[PDB]
């Protein structure tokens, strides 16, 4: 379901979950005629409420720009970013005007604004429930469950970590930046896929608490997880049952300490 | 220095808002302790417009 939106012509494909990742990847490559990427990195946090630490954010952006201007890599942010990712995307687009990296946006059709209009070719969306920006020069859309989208992104990741296809293997990295609680469960799905994770000490509450949780391996710590969640963003109260359920995922993730590690940036390639 | 440190501690403790921190920052500008003062203020969660 290929679509071209005229605004700068931006391409996208409507693809539901449980669709061939090999076919998706090869169709995308062939369609947009991208060059084979040396490295792929994936954004995982979309808490618009958590504003980027100005100096920390500038440092991260400068480091990413410096790394990407030379080696070449690919990005996996969300489609029609409006939160924290929104502005970093426009900054990267600004950099692009003045080896090449192409940002990619993936999202579900449900939350997207004009989603009925898009499902039915100049497409203009001049919005000052998600508007698009020129950051999505190429776009990725799905219209199937939230876990479905998680497994979809996971399948794309795993298929990028594929075999020779002179064996060539393009490394994939995940960046966890002040995510939702769901991101934690999402990381679980990545833990089984052997995905090297990266988290930030000072990005936000979720990553900061994760820095302590897995580091201290506790079989049973439901009250500790409760006190932590109350410490970090106590916006909505959680049931003790769901807290034990997330504690189970904490025990599962911590069991794989090699694949992920945390570094204190406020304290690069 | 410590005087301003405690003062901004008090300002931040009561509330997180522009105007009061603005007055404290005007004081800071008076003493030209831009380094430590701006570090305390702007590295913080407070948002400026």
């Amino acid at each position: 379901c290929k679509g071209e939106v005229n605004f700068k012509r931006s391409k996208f494909v409507k693809v539901p979950s449980n669709v061939a990742p090999s076919m998706l990847f090869e169709l995308l490559l062939t369609e947009w005629h991208l060059p084979a990427p040396n490295l792929v990195v994936s954004l995982v946090g979309e808490e618009r409420l958590f504003a980027m630490k100005s100096w920390l954010r500038d440092v991260l952006r400068k480091g990413l720009v410096k790394a990407a201007q030379s080696t070449g890599a690919w990005i996996l942010t969300s489609a029609l970013h409006v939160g924290l990712a929104r502005h970093v995307g426009q900054a990267v687009r600004d950099h692009s005007l003045a080896v090449r990296v192409v940002a990619i946006g993936m999202a579900s059709l449900d939350r997207i604004l004009h989603r009925q209009l898009l499902d039915g070719t100049p497409i203009h969306y001049p919005a000052d429930l998600c508007p698009l920006d020129s950051n999505l020069s190429h776009f990725i859309l799905v219209e199937p469950g939230n876990d479905g989208l998680a497994e979809l992104q996971l399948s794309l990741e795993k298929h990028i970590s594929q075999q020779r296809t002179s064996s060539i293997q393009i490394p994939v990295l995940c960046l966890l930046v002040n995510g939702d609680p769901s991101t934690l469960e999402r990381m679980s799905r990545a833990v089984e896929q052997a995905a090297p994770w990266l988290i930030l000490a000072g990005s936000g509450g979720i990553a900061d608490v994760l820095a302590a949780l897995v580091g201290q391996p506790h079989l049973l710590v439901p009250q500790v997880t409760e006190k932590q969640f109350r410490e970090k963003f106590p916006s909505e109260c959680f049931s003790w049952e769901a807290i034990v359920h997330w504690t189970e995922l904490l025990q599962n993730i911590a069991a794989h300490p090699h694949l992920l590690t945390v570094y204190d940036f406020e304290q690069l390639d | 220095t410590v005087i301003l440190k405690a003062l901004v501690k008090a300002c931040k403790s009561h509330s997180r808002d522009a105007q009061d921190y603005l007055d404290e920052l005007k004081l800071a500008v008076a003493w030209d302790r831009v380094d430590i003062a701006k570090s305390e203020i702007f590295n913080g969660d407070v948002e400026w417009k």
